[PDB]
């Protein structure tokens, strides 16, 4: 009965205002690229509309005829068409009304779900913060990964780069990432809430199904953003999605927020935009790719800011996610990408196949703030672990001394340390807490096959026994002297007790 | 170089740049009548079956051509202008294209002279009546002194309603799109 | 507003919906067909659990 | 409508109409011609000409011919009497048996699954291959693909899966051979014909084949994939029922599209291959998934060129799969078979939650055992064997038993060596691994694991080594 | 329910949708042609 | 005069003029833009219309916007005002301070020195850094280079390099990034704040920034270069005085200048560049000389995509260079901070009779030894350590330690190793080198020579290491 009610509803409010725009007849489409002749006033990326409501952008403003490439498919134009002018630059909706929707690339919601309630809209092409609004990083982007909060730590407004091999576990630690925010989301203080975006990329619809259940199952969609252009949507479509996802970001670093997007992957941008420039004839460059193919990054991944407290105090974490052939780092864009990105994170499959995983390789992975955006007690612990991990990697290609011995023995016991499950990110303190016991020579009796017995047990352990302690490095955020000595009889009592 | 004067629309490609050649040689001496009628002359004199078939020969050496294309001018009593550019598309081989060096100049002309083409499609024919209030309300929307070049098709596909085109300008009142609209905005 | 007789149309259209929707008017087979389809898929994907009330446990213990 | 042929070259014919144009992807038919010649619209170029690609030979094709616009884009006969039955691009039957009489045809161009309609289930499909089910687990309803170069396993091993996993299958099932060899696809029928899956004279057939086969041009090659998908579709969308679609060789529907790309006029990408080659194999590719509507099994075989997994093709088709397994020329030359690559291959559903504990830890301890000797290699190579601690050396040893025992006897390769076909039950195959792993069998000749099924196997071939 | 009523929604929707386009050959040409030349004449005094 | 947009393709704009057209190389001025967009003419292509190459976002542009013909090419603010502030590629003020008010306005596009203003002397810059100090000696006046992949220490090794030389240098300075991320300009303006060579206060500011990040188009990129240039020139004549001019990075003009060629109708060359590659980076590199009239110090950091020194575009910047230091990855991976790989480094000022005998020996004996080092890694690899000619040992033992001993601690590096940054004046690292070869530390450990300065700081690390032994 109220479903007809409801659908009346619809109707009841419509467009009844018929304007006197400006148009212009397809001369030719094909492979998805318009010639439109006419638009005498279009500007440049502007939104056009096509007689059956699809949508383009002006790419192209040549003296004939004006490049339109199509935001959908392409068999429901003809020659002869007609192109309406919106007269308005390309734009997405923003706000907290997207929190918890599927949207595509143009942010129309694809989960159903109703429509977005969204009261304001943000060009995709805005320009990245000046160098005044910026201040140093200094929070820490908490990602849940015990090989990342430790080795590689990643503050707010940094642009760490996830590169590595198909199936190394990159879309897993960024899912990681996505689901750790939670404690943090779920508190009180504002300060540390964390709202992420998922950018997918090229990804087939069902791994985004995937993801998105795999959120809601951890109830990570109170706080995600999910735009997705996948495999079968239209080039301008997949080469858009980016940019959309980082102005529904660059809102939330506007407004004192803190937002944390993740492009995954930009290797499909890249080819998406290589076959929209070699459909609009301009002429290739290295790879096919355009010349502009290094510009088409920098100026997305240069919005990921860290305003000052005079522009709000808000920030935005990129995570760009590249795929690699075969470890070819020295490829085109993954170049670009390095060269153009703070940190990087090299998952390597030699390393997980070896039993490593997360496959970080740390000792290329890098992070230029380093020191800056990492926790007190966390960087007391992860750089003694960092010295004892990179004196072992020296000495570890064979298998005497008892002092050698003992520095392989502790590089080893630190290294399965470092493993990890999936979407089962730690809290930092348990972080510092299983590096301190296997730093401070406790796990060296231990076999190293059982260290993930341990680390599992005692986890287990100290999250009922002992939360009071976890509560005071939380709140304090650093080994005090009365800490350290807890840490020290709780993890000497515990190793002989098991 | 010569500052050439600019048509009113610019026309693209060979036939554009060769058209605006002649419009701008024409403008100065004040010959652009004159020329587009002999421009007009020249339409059917060249479509005759013997020249047509003589012209689209690339094996008569363009100095043939050349000198076919002077007598014919000669016998017709051209202006220098309609003449010298007939013997410049002959020399540069851009023969096959002269009928688009025509139509080029004619809607370049007709701009020249003030007009703005238009178009009605509806499902069905008009009364005689509703065609003048037409008439009446477009040269509304045109400027003073712009004649109107209406044309109105009858289109089926659209349920009813009205779709016209003024120049760049398009109001859609057609039934089908209101359909489309109304149908979109009720399955959201 | 009382003027777009097309949206007067589609709303008497719907109001005669609404009148006529005592049986779903001009179901054809398959309205049957599909409603038999997707309630088949979901009973599938829910259980067979006696569909009309509570289960009964019956636990166990150690 | 009706229009002229104004330019053939090659496999791409322009037309133009005076009248009304047709849109894109709208079939036409060349009138004049002994067959049904299709052309399948793809761009309107202005001045009222349609590019277009043939769906067959254009040799005698005159400027000036005729051509009748058919309103529709290619519409292909489907339902349940398309079981039995062999059909080409255009949906002609080519078993000389009658016309498909059904009545409900289907357009090949349709568009993709929605994103409100995908499934997540994530069940476990076992094939009986040792290494496909330990290190690459298949999963149901899920996209699979053989990545493999020339002459390395790839149709052997589809046909291995044929015969399993389509001999317990309850469900439809479909054969799309584009650009393979045609003496494949007749003893693909025969073979069918024979072991029951074809009933010529019943009703009760259960495999639909589809064939766009080498030797027709890349008009038909480029859209046979579609044909085999819509055939598919209709088993899962309208029947609701669990569909197993094989493809052979997937790599042939890009490749056809480089040929024509080359001919419509558009600028070539990395090597030679179309600008829109993703997409394309985006479009393809995600009409094949499993709604709630129903499933698709679908098992693509798809090829390597150069033996380069760098190459466009592959490295973007890698992309839509869940399960892949590629097939390895050093591995075949070492003489194990399947070639599988016990690295390469990967899989979505090798989640101990999943498959479980110890599946998932016997998986992972065969694949660093063989990652270690992968790194020992290059060594081992040069400097011999004897510069190897002895950690080293059991590890080498573990490894190539581990190695010969991947490999497997498959029944459709009964005729090459005469050996009998073994099937291996998921828990022997992981039992047997555990064992191996354990170092339960270091006294045996690792020539004692070299294609046998179960692993006790491996011990009677190894105490028949001692006689 | 939910599967219930999109059904029973997207059957509405067709079935509306049909009956407007049958109803749309209706005579209204006269009528319809004078409001329509009486907007383009609103429009057009809005134009300038 | 006035023009009209034709076309706009990217980030290259056609404009039509009816009037005279405007030179090449000329500014002109888009009417109708809430900011100030400027294009530069860069090519004439008939029919009246030029090509040109936009220094800002060509959004919302159209067809048929009207355009200003500035009539000289871009002018940018140059004086004594400007230091202390940031700048465009169009010399716009980007400090949110205010306009800069200086009298003069120099083109940013300007002739080379001819050959009869060469300076032809040569003598040490002491920078305080061991291994430039020692095998890659810089020169007062002199084009340094920084080679090197991403990841190596090219902006670490600058900022150390403005830490020491531009804070206690009596002339002026400037700094222009060019293409670099903007976290980096932001960092840089915070530190030069807080050391006081930029004085928001007073006006003793004493370096001039230029930004032209890695978020704008290529036509801002490709330009921003010549506008630093073009304040350090200033400073070189007007002023009369030494300059400093720190670059960072000089490949991003090249890749810019490349981003826009396959727009402009140009045949790419060897690998994706421009046609125009050593043309363009040499009429820009030749007016960063030390004339008779002042003397820039340049110093330059320079991408080699993927480690490839044989990529055109460090290829070709290496003849533009007296010296270069070509920091390595498989050195940084090592540990060894800065990475300068010291056999891949040279000088022009590296002669005996330029640095001495003494310290040209030095350099000499310890390039030697690190290439016997090399060789001997080979075999190595085979035979072992422990099968050496117990000759070799010590040519192992000495590289090593010579290997260690050319780390440093910078003093801008201190958040990464958490060490306090050494300068070791020149005689100190010649005394240590020459101590070492000569085997006077036979004794000491390897690891006491890893991260400190003078060689007595490795004595007593060595000893500090065996108290706590
Ligand atoms: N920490 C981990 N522990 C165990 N398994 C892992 C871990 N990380 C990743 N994996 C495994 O790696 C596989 C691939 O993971 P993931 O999708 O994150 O990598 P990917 O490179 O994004 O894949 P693709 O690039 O193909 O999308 C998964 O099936 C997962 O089981
Ligand atoms: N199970 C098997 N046993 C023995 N040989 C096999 C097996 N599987 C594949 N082969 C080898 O593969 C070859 C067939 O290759 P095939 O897969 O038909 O080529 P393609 O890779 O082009 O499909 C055979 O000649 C055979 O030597
Ligand atoms: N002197 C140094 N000491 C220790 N680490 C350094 C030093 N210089 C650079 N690094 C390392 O390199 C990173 C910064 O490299 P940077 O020079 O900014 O990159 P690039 O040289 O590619 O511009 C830091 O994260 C740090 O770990
Ligand atoms: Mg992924
Ligand atoms: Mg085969
Ligand atoms: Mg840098």
């Amino acid at each position: 009965a109220e479903v007809s009610s409801i659908l009346e509803e619809r109707i009841l409010g419509a467009d009844t205002s018929v304007d006197l725009e400006e148009t212009g007849r397809v001369l030719s489409i094909g492979d998805g690229i318009a010639r439109v002749h006419g638009l005498r006033n279009v500007q440049a990326e502007e939104m056009v509309e096509f007689s059956s409501g699809l949508k383009g952008m002006s790419l192209n403003l040549e003296p004939d005829n004006v490049g339109v490439v199509v935001f959908g498919n392409d068999k429901l134009i003809k020659e002869g068409d007609i192109v309406k002018r919106t007269g308005a630059i390309v734009d997405v909706p923003v706000g907290e009304e997207l929190l918890g929707r599927v949207v595509d690339a143009l942010g129309n919601a694809i989960d159903g779900k109703g429509p977005i309630g969204s009261k304001a809209r943000r060009r995709v092409g805005l320009k990245a913060p000046g160098i005044i609004p910026r201040i140093s990083v200094r929070e820490p982007m908490q990602t849940g990964i015990k090989a990342v909060d430790s080795l590689v730590p990643i503050g707010r407004g940094q642009r760490e780069l996830i590169i590595g091999d198909r199936q190394t576990g990159k879309t897993s630690i960024a899912i990681d990432t996505i689901i750790n925010q939670k404690r943090f989301n779920d508190g009180t203080d504002e300060k540390k809430k964390l709202y992420c975006i998922y950018v997918a990329i090229g990804q087939k619809r069902s791994t985004v199904a995937q993801l998105v259940k795999r959120l809601t199952d951890a109830d990570a969609m109170k706080y995600t953003i999910v735009v997705s252009a996948t495999a079968s949507d239209a080039a301008p479509l997949q080469y858009l999605a980016p940019y959309s996802g980082c102005s529904m970001g660059e809102y939330f670093r506007d407004n004192g927020k803190h937002a944390l997007i993740i492009y995954d992957d930009l290797s499909k941008q890249a080819v998406a935009y290589r076959q929209m420039s070699l459909l609009l004839r301009r002429p290739p460059g290295r790879e096919a790719y355009p010349g502009d193919v290094f510009y088409l990054h920098s100026r997305l991944l240069e919005r990921a800011a860290k305003m000052n407290d005079a522009f709000g105090g808000g920030s935005l974490t990129a995570l760009p996610v590249i795929e690699t052939q075969a470890g070819d780092v020295s490829a085109y864009i993954p170049t670009n990408v390095i060269s153009i990105t703070d940190g990087q994170i090299f998952l390597e499959t030699e390393l997980f196949y070896k039993g490593i995983r997360p496959a970080i390789n740390v000792g290329l992975s890098v992070s230029r703030v380093g020191s800056a955006a990492q926790t007190r007690a966390m960087k007391q612990v992860a750089g003694t672990m960092k010295l004892e991990l990179a004196q072992y990697r020296e000495v570890a290609a064979f298998a005497l001394d008892a002092a050698t011995q003992q520095l392989l023995s502790r590089g080893v016991r630190l290294t399965e340390l470092l493993k990890q499950g999936q979407y089962s990110p730690m809290a930092i303190e348990e972080q510092v807490a299983v590096i301190y016991a296997g730093v401070r020579g406790y796990l060296d009796k231990l076999e190293p096959s059982k260290i993930t017995k341990f680390e599992n047990a005692f986890l287990s352990h100290v999250i009922s026994q002992h939360q009071a302690l976890l509560s005071k490095i939380r709140t304090d955020g650093k080994i005090s002297e009365e800490s350290d000595a807890k840490l020290k009889e709780i993890v000497t009592n515990f190793l002989a007790g098991f | 170089f010569a500052k050439l004067v600019r048509p009113p629309v610019q026309i693209y490609g060979i036939e554009g740049r060769y058209a605006t050649a002649l419009y701008s040689a024409a403008s100065k001496q004040n010959k652009l009548e004159q020329v587009e009628k002999e421009l007009l002359r020249v339409g059917q004199i060249l479509k005759e079956p013997k020249m047509a078939a003589s012209l689209l020969n690339p094996y008569v050496k363009r100095s043939v051509k050349v000198k076919s294309l002077s007598d014919m001018t000669a016998k017709e009593k051209f202006s220098p202008l309609t003449s010298n550019l007939i013997n410049l598309l002959a020399e540069n081989g851009r023969l096959t294209n002269t009928p688009a060096v025509i139509s080029a100049f004619s809607t370049m002309m007709s701009v020249h002279r003030g007009e703005v083409p238009c178009t009605v499609t509806t499902a069905s024919a008009l009364d005689e009546a509703t065609l003048t209030e037409l008439k009446t309300v477009l040269k509304s929307f045109l400027s003073k002194g712009q004649v109107l070049k209406l044309e109105v098709k009858i289109d089926p596909s659209i349920m009813g309603g009205m779709i016209v085109r003024i120049g760049e300008k398009y109001v859609d009142m057609s039934a089908k799109t209101k359909i489309q609209k109304l149908s979109r905005a009720m399955r959201e | 507003d009382p003027v777009q007789k097309l949206f007067v149309d589609k709303i008497r259209e719907y109001r005669t919906k609404r009148q006529t929707s005592g049986g779903p008017v001009d179901a054809g087979p398959e309205y049957q067909q599909d409603l038999d389809r997707e309630l088949f898929k979901l009973k599938q994907m829910y259980g067979k659990a006696d569909m009309n009330t509570f289960p009964n446990f019956t636990f166990e213990d150690p | 409508t009706t229009g002229r042929i104004v330019a053939v070259i090659g496999a791409v014919v322009d037309v133009q109409f005076d009248e009304g144009l047709p849109p894109i992807l709208n079939a036409l038919e060349v009138q004049g011609r002994e067959t049904r010649l299709v052309l399948e619209v793809a761009q309107h170029l202005g001045e009222s000409t349609v590019r277009t690609i043939a769906m067959d030979g254009t040799e005698g094709l005159v400027r000036g011919q005729k051509v009748l616009d058919s309103g529709a884009p290619i519409r292909i006969p489907v339902g349940p009497e398309t079981l039995g039955r062999i059909m080409n691009v255009i949906g002609e039957p080519i078993d000389e048996r009658g016309p498909i009489k059904t009545k409900q045809f289907a357009a090949i161009h349709a568009e993709a699954p929605e994103f409100v309609e995908m499934s997540v289930e994530q069940e476990i499909l076992v094939t009986g291959i040792k290494v496909v089910d330990l290190l690459a687990p298949y999963a149901k309803g899920g996209k699979i693909g053989l990545f493999g170069g020339a002459g390395v396993g790839k149709t052997v091993l589809i046909m291995e899966l044929i015969n399993n996993v389509a001999k317990a299958h309850g469900g439809y099932s479909v054969f799309a051979g584009v650009g393979e060899r045609t003496r494949e696809g007749n003893d693909l029928y025969h073979e069918m014909i024979e072991s029951g899956v074809i009933n010529l004279k019943d009703a009760t057939s259960k495999v639909a084949l589809v064939y766009g086969q080498m030797n027709e041009p890349p008009g038909a090659r480029a859209r046979v994939a579609l044909t085999g998908l819509t055939v598919a579709e209709y088993f899962r969308d309208q029947e609701g029922q669990d569909v197993l679609l094989f493809i052979d060789n997937i790599f042939r529907f890009t490749q056809a599209g480089s040929e024509v790309s080359a001919l419509l006029g558009r600028i070539p990408s990395a090597v030679g291959y179309q600008p829109t080659l993703a997409t394309d194999m985006g479009t393809m590719q995600e009409r094949i998934t499993t709604t709630k509507k129903g499933s698709i099994t679908s098992v693509q075989a798809i090829y390597v060129p150069a033996d380069d997994l760098t190459d466009p093709a592959p490295a973007t088709t890698f992309a839509h799969l869940d399960a892949t397994t590629v097939l390895s020329r050093a591995i075949a030359e070492l003489g194990i078979y399947p070639a599988v690559d016990p690295l390469d291959s990967t899989s979505r559903i090798m989640d101990p939650n999943i498959v479980g504990s110890e599946h998932y830890d016997v998986a992972r301890g065969v694949q660093k055992i063989l990652q270690d000797y992968k790194s020992l290699q290059d060594i081992i190579a040069i400097l011999g064997m004897d510069e190897l601690s002895e950690e080293d050396k059991l590890t080498v040893s573990r490894a190539r038993k581990i190695q010969r025992f991947l490999s497997q006897p498959f029944q459709v390769a009964e005729v090459f060596t005469g050996h009998l076909g073994k099937l291996v039950p998921l828990k022997e195959t992981i039992k047997g691994f555990q064992q191996i792993l354990a170092g339960e069998y270091d006294h045996l000749p690792e020539q004692a694991f070299y294609m046998v099924g179960p692993i006790e196997e491996a011990v009677a071939k190894a105490d028949k080594l001692a006689e | 329910q939910n599967m219930m009523r999109q059904k029973e929604q997207e059957h509405m929707i067709n079935w509306v949708e049909k009956r407007v386009v049958q109803s749309i050959s209706a005579q209204q040409e006269k009528e319809t042609i004078a409001k329509c030349i009486a907007d383009l004449k609103l429009l057009s005094k809005k134009a300038q």
